[PDB]
């Protein structure tokens, strides 16, 4: 998918991976809190594709 | 002695004045030797070759050979002196002195 | 006539490049359960004219920073590497005739690797230049392999004349001879041309690109012509011409065949893969085809 | 002079291609807008360096075989590919072959 | 006479040495010294000596310089001298070259001791500590 | 229930030890991978000639 | 012995590559000093005539040393001709 | 089916067959419909020099039989 | 006359180059990147239409924006394209890449990717099944087929 990754080595080997997330933050959960439970149903399909 | 070996010999003496002038950049200094090692395979190499002394046609290639491993051994102590300071610059050698 | 020789040498060789990528697109497709460009020409036969075309036509991207000097020095050096390693090859006849021609190509394909050096570090990056410094790694330490062998092998022929070979292998293949030899020679090459399970890396680009695959082209070809001896009438050379030719084209899809079937090595398993399995059995077997001849009073004529 | 005549043609032709693929889209107006030092890298091509010495002594073996010294010419091409693999195991055994 | 071809071949040689002795931008020096190399064999190739240049192409250009430009990108009257005779049925340099192995027996020897010391010097001198 | 994917202790007699080496040594696993990639090639693609040819859809 | 054989077993066991290489190594060491034809090479490489055999001034006193090519005296090359 | 990869291949084969083939043609129009001398280690040069000499035309291909030596 | 006929036929030549040699970058940010693998896998096959599958960015000559672009990622996908080579065509992928589709009203989404990019392509659906991400490629291809550059210049 879409995926940052800050990451700090020595030389071949990773000393440390910083995962950065939110590139695909589209706040389903607080859209679901305007739908009702059957309008909110199509959001789970899109959660995992 | 014809002008091909004034030719030579000139060029191994340009790269000893270049190693000898120092200007910075010790790795240039290596190029320098190495240099001279190329002007001396060339002129040992048309000398045997010229007057058919057939085995010396072993002296180029161990000479090259030699002269190569020295050149590691320079690279190796460039490199080492690099980890200390970060440039491998000549003035940077001023720890011991007269 | 000499000039029309070396034409007829390297525009074939141009083009055969640019069909390659059509095979090579094929032959992967159609092992994918697919196809390869079908659509482009009567049988895909046009697009590699579609993609030159497009690919002379785009612009150009100058790093605006870098020395354009070594930028524009490294495709010439790669491409004229790449059809200079092609004249020693006896297809019977080679266009020019070198006592020493195996070490010629071995001198070049060691120069090969300037090229590499050259774009990274014209590149003004740290991280490509982190990856041009790998791919040398990787290339100097196959071609050391590359050398022990060869010359292993050689020490049946009698010479570095390439045309020997044809004369030593005339009642039997040198792959029966040596095929250890062979399967390290085999995967030392893909190594050296930097193809899977090796792959760790507009116009210029074109250019590196045509150089890369008449190195592979061409390092087939070598293969075939040391391990695969086919049979020359002094009257009839075309019947040696379809011979060489066929085989060449076997072992290229060969390689294609390979990048499709394996994962990649990581560098490190590479770099353990030749130093610590190719390296100690090539000079065990370097010992033993130095002996062998001696041990049977087999030794070639030539000296 | 027919090599020399080839290695000009080769560079010749790679010259004039690559510089006509390098201004052939230039005519046409557009918009026209550090310390690591890995140690190992070092060491892995100053090892080939000394490989490719001990290459270039074994070069000469193919004419080395008609000498009527075989035994002595054996004994010393034995000799220098033994050399081979013990700075082989040298540098292996000494974890100078790592990552 | 084409204009003392080893005549030019040597003055593009000291020309090149005066390039890179002026230790220009060490990738530079190091270019030059390609460009010298690469003229060097031209002349000891067409001087007669096949193998000997092929030498100096493949060791000294494809190795030695190469681990240069590797460390380097890490940092920051002719003609008359010549014989009469032929060679025979063999090249003269060839055979003295080949009798490395059975004449140079001790040359072997220290050539051979050299090289493993200068690999077991190699990594002492960079084992650091 | 349950099932051990990887729990196989491999035979140390000298038949099963030559037969790995013989694996090691002579490529018999990635020579098996190149039989099977073989195989694809000479079967028929799964390619449709849109837009000549449709894929199925349903009411 | 017990030693050596389990060591050669857990050799040839995940260190197959160099079990081989060693073997090989050794066998190309130690066969030629065994061998019957290394003989018969070293006798090849003496009859290949790259000089020309400079012919010597007869004084009488050479009843070993041929007067023509086709006389039966001087070395044979008859083992060549049936190896 | 797989016979579509069949027509690059055989275009490329046709390529790669032009070298080789035009050097033999090339070879025997240069060299008096013969195949072009081989000349190592300096004694066959010195075969063909004396061959170029004895020609009269100065070409070492045109050989002289036994018509030659009356 | 001829001068306008070279022209013409020169133009023809290099739209039929362009249009049958399209390699696509892909932004897979979303479940349309399932759909697009799918019209790269064997039933519908892209590479046989001469679209490569996933070129680099710098010898890319259309982007193909398949999933929804956030607040988050809009800088890096403005820069991806700043980074290719012209030609370039854009071609926007589902719902969400045309207009937000259904996270329209949300804080971190950029309602279209046309607010970021020029599209030339707008493929509907919420995936577009392969089919019509194909037909979209193929439209893409129709469009570049119109077009006339050695034309307008000759008439300038
Ligand atoms: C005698 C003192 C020994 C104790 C002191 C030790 C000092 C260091 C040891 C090194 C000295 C080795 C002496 C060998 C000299 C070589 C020459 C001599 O042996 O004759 C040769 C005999 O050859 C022998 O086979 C030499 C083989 C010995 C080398 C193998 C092992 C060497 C290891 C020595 C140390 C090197 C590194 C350490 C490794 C453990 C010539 O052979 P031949 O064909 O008649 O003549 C050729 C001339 N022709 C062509 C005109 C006819
Ligand atoms: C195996 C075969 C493979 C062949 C390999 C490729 C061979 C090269 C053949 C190239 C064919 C010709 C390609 C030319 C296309 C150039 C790109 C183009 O379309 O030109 C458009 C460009 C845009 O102009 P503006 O309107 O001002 O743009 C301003 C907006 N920013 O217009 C031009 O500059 C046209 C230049 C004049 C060309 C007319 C002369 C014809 C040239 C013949 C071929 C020359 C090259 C050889
Ligand atoms: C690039 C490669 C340059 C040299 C290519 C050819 C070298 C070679 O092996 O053959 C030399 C060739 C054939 O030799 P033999 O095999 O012995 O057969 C003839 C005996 N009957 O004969 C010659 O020596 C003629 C060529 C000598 C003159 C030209 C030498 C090349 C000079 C190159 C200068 C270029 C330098 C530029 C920088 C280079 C760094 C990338
Ligand atoms: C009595 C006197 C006889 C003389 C002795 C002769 C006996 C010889 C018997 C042994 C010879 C075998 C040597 C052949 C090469 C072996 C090298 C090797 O074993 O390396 C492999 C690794 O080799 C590879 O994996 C390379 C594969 C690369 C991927 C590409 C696959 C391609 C395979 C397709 C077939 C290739 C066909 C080659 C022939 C071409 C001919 C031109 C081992 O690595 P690992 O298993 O990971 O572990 C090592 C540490 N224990
Ligand atoms: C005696 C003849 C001499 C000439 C032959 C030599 C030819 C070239 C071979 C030598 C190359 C260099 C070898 C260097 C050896 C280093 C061993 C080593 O350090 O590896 C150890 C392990 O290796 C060992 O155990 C030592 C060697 C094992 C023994 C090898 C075979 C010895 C002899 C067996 C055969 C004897 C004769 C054949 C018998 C059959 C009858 C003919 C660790 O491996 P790693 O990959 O670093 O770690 C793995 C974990 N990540
Ligand atoms: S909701 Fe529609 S546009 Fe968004 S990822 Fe799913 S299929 Fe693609």
């Amino acid at each position: 998918g879409v995926l940052r990754l800050v990451m700090e080595l020595s030389g071949e080997m990773v000393r440390k991976c910083d995962p950065h997330i939110g590139l695909l933050h589209r706040g389903t959960e607080k859209l679901i809190e305007y739908k009702t439970y059957l309008q909110a149903l199509p959001y789970f399909d899109r959660l995992d594709y | 002695m014809p002008l091909v070996y004034m030719n030579i010999i000139m060029a191994f003496a340009i790269a000893l004045a270049g190693l000898l002038m120092y200007r910075s950049h010790l790795m240039s200094s290596l190029l320098c030797l190495e240099g001279m090692m190329l002007s001396l395979f060339i002129m040992s190499t048309l000398i045997i070759l010229n007057t058919h002394f057939t085995l010396a046609n072993m002296m180029p290639i161990i000479l090259l050979v030699f002269a190569a491993c020295e050149a590691a051994l320079g690279l190796s102590l460039l490199v080492m002196v690099s980890n200390t300071y970060g440039t491998d610059y000549v003035q940077n050698l001023n720890l011991l002195q007269c | 006539m000499f000039m029309i020789n070396i034409l007829s040498l390297i525009i074939p060789i141009l083009l055969a490049v640019a069909f390659l990528t059509l095979v090579e697109r094929k032959v992967l497709g159609y092992m994918q359960l697919r196809k390869g460009p079908n659509v482009v020409g009567p049988y895909g036969l046009l697009q590699p004219i579609a993609d030159a075309l497009k690919l002379f036509t785009k612009e150009p991207l100058r790093p605006a920073t870098s020395s354009i000097s070594m930028f524009i020095i490294a495709p010439i050096l790669a491409l004229s590497l790449a059809l200079t390693m092609w004249v020693p090859l006896p297809m019977p006849y080679p266009l020019i005739n070198m006592n020493l021609g195996v070490l010629f190509m071995l001198a070049m394909s060691s120069l090969a690797v300037y090229s590499i050096l050259w774009s990274g570090w014209a590149s003004n990056s740290k991280y490509a230049l982190i990856g041009a410094l790998r791919a040398v790694a990787q290339t100097i330490s196959y071609e050391v392999t590359l050398a022990i062998i060869l010359l292993s092998v050689l020490l049946m022929n009698g010479s570095y004349t390439l045309s020997t070979l044809i004369t030593t292998q005339e009642h039997i293949w040198m792959i029966f001879t040596s095929w250890p030899l062979a399967m390290m020679w085999f995967i030392s090459t893909l190594a050296e041309t930097n193809r899977a399970p090796f792959d760790l890396t507009a116009g210029p680009f074109a250019m590196f690109f045509m150089a890369e695959y008449a190195n592979i082209i061409m390092m087939n070809a070598f293969t075939a012509i040391l391990f695969l001896g086919a049979s020359h009438d002094p009257h009839t050379p075309e019947l040696y011409t379809i011979n060489f030719v066929l085989k060449t084209l076997a072992l290229t899809i060969t390689f294609l065949w390979i990048r499709a079937s394996y994962p990649r090595f990581r560098y490190d398993q590479l770099m353990h893969l030749l130093w610590k399995s190719f390296l100690p059995l090539t000079l065990a077997l370097c010992m033993w085809h130095i002996s062998l001849p001696i041990m049977t009073a087999s030794i070639p004529p030539q000296s | 002079m027919n090599i020399m005549l080839t290695l000009l043609t080769n560079v010749t032709l790679a010259s004039l291609l690559v510089l006509i693929a390098f201004w052939l889209p230039q005519l046409n107006a557009y918009s026209e807008k550090r310390l690591p030092f890995s140690m190992k890298f070092f060491l892995v091509a100053i090892t080939f360096l000394l490989f490719d010495l001990e290459i270039a002594l074994l070069l000469p073996l193919p004419w080395a075989s008609q000498t009527n010294n075989l035994k002595t010419m054996l004994t010393m091409a034995l000799f220098l590919l033994i050399l081979l693999a013990a700075s082989l195991a040298y540098e292996w055994t000494q974890k100078g072959l790592e990552w | 006479m084409t204009m003392y071809i080893a005549f030019i071949l040597s003055t593009i040689f000291v020309i090149g040495f005066v390039g890179f002795s002026s230790k220009p931008s060490p990738i530079y020096g190091g270019l030059g010294l390609i460009v010298s190399g690469g003229v060097g064999c031209g002349i000891v190739l067409n001087f007669g000596g096949s193998f000997l240049g092929l030498m100096v192409f493949l060791i000294y250009l494809g190795g030695m310089l190469v681990v240069f430009g590797y460390t380097t990108a890490m940092a920051t009257g002719d003609w008359v001298i010549y014989d009469t005779g032929d060679s025979g049925f063999f090249s003269e340099e060839a055979m003295g070259i080949a009798a490395l192995y059975s004449y140079g027996t001790w040359l072997v020897i220290v050539t051979g001791w050299s090289l493993l010391i200068g690999v077991v010097v190699i990594m002492e001198i960079t084992r650091g500590n | 229930t349950y099932k051990f994917v990887n729990m196989r202790e491999p035979s140390m007699d000298m038949k099963s030890v030559t037969d790995r080496a013989a694996q090691t040594l002579l490529w018999t696993e990635l020579v098996r991978g190149l039989g099977m990639t073989l195989s694809y090639l000479f079967r028929e693609p799964a390619t449709i000639n849109y837009p000549f040819e449709k894929g199925p859809l349903s009411p | 012995a017990g030693r050596i054989a389990s060591f050669l077993k857990n050799a040839w066991a995940k260190e197959p590559v160099l079990v081989a290489s060693f073997a090989i190594g050794g066998l190309a060491i130690i066969l030629p000093s065994l061998s019957p034809y290394t003989n018969y090479a070293i006798r090849i490489n003496r009859a290949t005539p790259y000089n020309y055999p400079v012919p010597l001034r007869d004084d009488g006193n050479m009843p070993d040393v041929p007067s023509h090519p086709q006389d039966p005296q001087g070395p044979s090359l008859e083992w060549l001709k049936n190896l | 089916m797989w016979f579509e990869i069949l027509p690059g291949i055989a275009v490329m084969a046709a390529c790669l067959f032009i070298p080789g083939m035009a050097t033999a043609h090339i070879h025997k129009f240069t060299n008096g419909g013969k195949e072009k001398r081989v000349a190592h280690f300096s004694y066959q040069w010195n075969l063909m020099e004396r061959d170029r000499r004895i020609s009269g035309v100065n070409r070492y291909h045109v050989t002289k039989g036994l018509e030659n030596i009356d | 006359s001829r001068g306008e006929y070279v022209v013409a036929k020169l133009d023809d030549l290099v739209n039929w180059a362009r249009r049958s040699s399209l390699w696509p970058m892909t932004f897979g940010l979303a479940c349309c990147a399932v759909e697009m693998m799918h019209m790269a896998a064997p039933r519908y096959d892209m590479d046989r239409f001469g679209v490569v599958f996933r070129a680099s960015p710098r010898q890319s000559d259309v982007m193909i924006v398949a999933g929804t672009l956030t607040n988050k990622m809009a800088p890096a996908l403005r820069k991806v394209y700043d980074q290719m080579p012209e030609p370039r065509y854009v071609v926007s992928m589902g719902s969400c890449a045309n207009g937000g589709g259904y996270y329209h009203y949300s804080y971190s989404v950029v309602r279209g990717c046309d607010r970021i990019v020029p599209v030339d392509i707008y493929v509907p659906g919420c995936p577009p099944t392969a089919e019509a991400l194909l037909y979209g490629i193929l439209q893409l291809q129709r469009k570049i087929k119109r077009e006339k550059r050695l034309r307008i210049w000759y008439r300038r």
